RNA sequence: AUAUAGACAGCAGGACGGUGGCCAUGGAAGUCGGAAUCCGCUAAGGAGUGUGUAACAACUCACCUGCCGAAUCAACUAGCCC
């Protein structure tokens, strides 16, 4: 595996941090990124979202990549700054969509309530976009 | 012999991680028994001992003599088995007839030393004396007079110092 | 030292037990209640502290 | 609830039996439910599987046999935790991808291993802070390229034995494949018969 | 409340017999024989067949508190069945952090003495009860094997040597040092 | 109130995915705190009753299932006794 890996995640975001990050923390681990690693990071982690932002990197050896998965809540949150029923039919189309599902209405289910912090009247008597996304 | 493993197994590792390694200037700087950076007995009596001088006593039973010994150290210590009634060595847990080996280290360090421990302990003194002339233990007046603890301290002062 | 399994034999017969909270009494880990009349049964047990 | 929810169940159970006509009676040892979730997803395309309380089980198909006889020689043999799976398919092609999709189950403590594994002598390939449980089992390892090195064979664990705390956490860090086992077929229903 | 009847069936194996005089109960199988009155408590005991020797306690017109002494009387009796039968076993482990705890057997199993226990000077001489034989075991490196006919005789003993390896006036969470019951099982295993 | 659509108690498993859910952040990832209680797999699972890990982790609970085959559980109340 190169000897090493980066398999880690990271629960930072939003503001750049760095020093005040727990990134030096986990720098032992690696010795790889160091500030010049986590910097670099967070320079195209800025954003995608402004929030806590729980994303997984990739190094290679020099330079680490960063994947941000979609979170409905992070993804939700960096909408926000109504229904807005088509940006979150939309939000779930890039996303892993697993969720043990049995049909795509599963996912639009479980983020009409993740948005709850009422969006529950669609919960209750939903009869749209059943089969949209097959 | 699984005391002493767990301390030389602690100092490896801990030398390993705060330390820099075997591709650092100072090289293969984890001890060894085998090698010979690893000593036993106690300062209380003044009596210490290392596989060196076990190896060259049994070589010497058996330049040269340094070649001998320093391979010899590497079947004095490890995880090998010697059976007494075999004679030779072995690197098998499991005999050819079925008797669990002792291991070299205990069996041809350990036990002649032991015996010497329970015959001076119990106050066997046909096992000292025997064990003193299988030994060539050499003593002196004012020592061959004791027997017990002090007769220990004595015995291992003047057999291993 | 002790090894692992030996010491939780021990620790069974002398920390794995319940306290009476009224008078202090030994009690098995499952008790409820007390088994001694000068506190009256009572149900006020707790857990006997740990080292940790 | 409770009530509504048994009735459902039985709904389920009726029109499930109905609508396949093929079903392998198959057991449940100790499975996780992530292998769960991987076995609904991995057969959830053409086939469905059952797995609820066996006295739901004996009741649905013994108090409805009525709708369909030759049903009636599955009720002395549905014991223990044994559930349904139900196919279009036939009797290879399920069970070959049942018998092939086993997860690698780890060394819970705990758990009884009728299984015969061995420790060969490698390399760990972690680092040389983790001397402590070999030390305390009882294994001469030394260090080699700051790395732990297994220097001789030695017996790890023989047949039906319990597994200990620190032998259960030695495999979880050896990252090596221990005993496993799955879900695992215990018979055949073909339209009433009753096979391996 | 008085329950009218209360009763409950032991059923005795076939290598070994039991013989009732009044409510003493005299148990003779392979291994011994084992002995015992009841007659603390008012219960009906008798013998039911010749073919499987059901042996039945009866308890009438008891109240709660002595319609729970039928199972204990039938317990008891089931003890000394297994007893003259496999046998019961302790098996005690002695567990200690810094000073071996060395024990010596003396005459027959009947004496043990406890000598290092928490590296103190007093010798701790513990007398068996009858019946009842220690040794140290071949198996395992600190064990002691109590072995015996009768299960209360055999744990009193394992809990003298328990208790004489007690202790005193520091912190028992910490010095755990001392002989534990490991385990309590049978002889011959059958 | 539960229970042959098999209670209760014991013994044995699962106790998840999104999600190491959001705002709290220097780790709080289910449990130092503020809000809300989603969905699906279903046999069930609280985006958590507790232990605890610096934190991970590893346990436990409520929830279901297996063995077990007949009744059981809870909260009160008031007589004597303590
Ligand atoms: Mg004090
Ligand atoms: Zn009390």
């Amino acid at each position: 595996p190169n000897e090493i890996k980066v398999v880690y995640l990271r629960c930072t975001g939003g503001e750049v941090g760095a020093t005040s990050a727990l990134a030096p923390k986990i720098g032992p681990l690696g010795l790889s990124p160091k500030k010049v690693g986590d910097d670099i990071a967070k320079a195209t982690g800025d954003w995608k979202g402004l929030r806590i932002t729980v994303k997984l990197t990739i190094q290679n050896r020099q330079a680490q990549i960063e994947v941000v998965p979609s979170a409905s809540a992070l993804i939700i949150k960096a909408l926000k700054e109504i229904t807005f029923d088509e940006i979150v039919n939309i939000a779930r189309q890039m996303r892993h969509r697993s969720l043990a599902r049995e049909l795509s209405g599963t996912i639009k289910e479980i983020l009409g309530t993740a948005q709850s912090v009422h969006p529950h009247d669609i919960i209750d008597d939903i009869n749209s976009g059943a089969v949209e996304c097959p | 012999y699984q005391t002493f493993q767990r301390i030389v197994e602690n100092v490896n590792v801990i030398i390993s991680t705060y330390g820099e390694g075997e591709s650092g200037p100072m090289g293969n700087i984890m001890i060894d028994p085998v090698l010979g950076t690893v000593g036993f007995g106690s300062g209380l009596h003044g009596w210490a001992f290392t596989l060196k001088q076990f190896a060259e006593m049994y070589v010497a039973k058996f330049a040269e003599r340094a070649k001998k010994v320093e391979d010899m150290m590497k079947k004095l210590w490890g995880d090998r088995y010697f059976d007494p009634a075999n004679g030779k060595f072995s690197k098998s847990a499991t005999s050819p007839e079925g008797k669990k080996l002792p291991r070299t280290f205990c069996q041809l360090i350990l036990d002649p030393i032991f015996k010497v421990f329970d015959a001076i302990m119990n106050f066997k003194k046909e096992e000292t004396a025997k064990l003193i002339e299988k030994l060539d233990i050499k003593l002196d007046s004012e020592d061959k007079d004791k027997e017990g603890k002090p007769l220990l301290k004595a015995v291992m002062r003047r057999w291993l110092p | 030292i002790i090894e692992p399994s030996l010491r939780q034999l021990a620790q069974k017969y002398n920390c794995d037990k319940m306290i009476c909270r009224k008078c202090y009494a030994r009690l098995h880990p499952r008790a409820v209640n007390c088994r001694k009349k000068k506190c009256g049964h009572t149900n006020n047990l707790r857990p006997k502290k740990k080292v940790k | 609830d409770r009530a509504t929810w048994k009735s459902n169940y039985f709904l389920k159970i009726i029109q499930l039996l109905d609508d396949y006509p093929k079903c392998f009676i198959v057991g449940a040892d100790n499975v996780g439910s992530k292998q769960m979730q991987q076995i609904r997803m991995s057969l959830r395309g053409k086939a469905v599987v059952l797995m609820g309380k066996n006295t739901m089980m004996r009741k649905a198909i013994r108090g409805h046999l009525e709708n369909n006889p030759a049903l009636e020689k599955l009720l002395p043999h549905i014991r223990g935790n044994v559930g349904f799976v139900f196919t279009k398919e036939d009797l290879t092609e399920i069970r070959d991808m049942l018998l092939a999709n086993k997860v690698p189950a780890a060394a819970r403590a705990g758990a009884i291993a009728p299984c015969e594994v061995t420790v060969p002598a490698q390399n760990t390939g972690l680092g040389p802070e983790k001397t402590s449980f070999f030390q305390a089992l009882g294994i001469t390892t030394k260090i080699s390229r700051g790395t732990i090195e297994i220097l001789s064979d030695v017996q790890l664990i023989k047949t039906g034995d319990k597994v200990g705390a620190s032998e259960a956490t030695l495999l979880n860090m050896l990252n090596i494949s221990p005993f496993s086992f799955g879900l695992v077929i215990q018979q055949v229903f073909d339209n009433g018969s009753i096979y391996n | 409340m008085k329950t009218i009847l209360s009763n409950q069936t032991v059923d005795i194996p076939e290598n070994v017999d039991i013989t009732l005089k009044g409510r003493t109960v005299i148990v003779k199988g392979p291994r011994g024989t084992l002995r015992r009155d009841f007659n603390h408590i008012n219960v009906e005991l008798s013998l039911l067949g010749k073919k499987k020797k059901r042996l039945r306690v009866d308890k009438w017109w008891g109240n709660r508190k002595e319609l729970a002494t039928v199972r204990t009387i039938c317990s008891h009796v089931q003890n000394m069945i297994k007893g003259v039968t496999l046998g019961f076993r302790y098996k005690m482990r002695s567990v200690y952090a810094h000073f071996p705890i060395n024990v010596v057997i003396q005459e027959n199993g009947s004496l043990v003495e406890i000598r290092n226990f928490l590296g103190e000077k007093y010798i701790r001489r513990v007398r068996m009860r009858p019946g009842v034989a220690c040794s140290v075991s071949q198996a395992q490196k600190d064990e002691l094997i109590l072995e015996g006919n009768d299960i209360e005789l055999v744990s009193n003993s394992a809990a003298l040597i328990q208790q004489a390896t007690t202790v005193k006036n520091k912190d028992i969470r910490k010095f755990l040092d001392g002989i534990y019951v490991s385990e309590k099982g049978t002889v011959q295993q059958a």
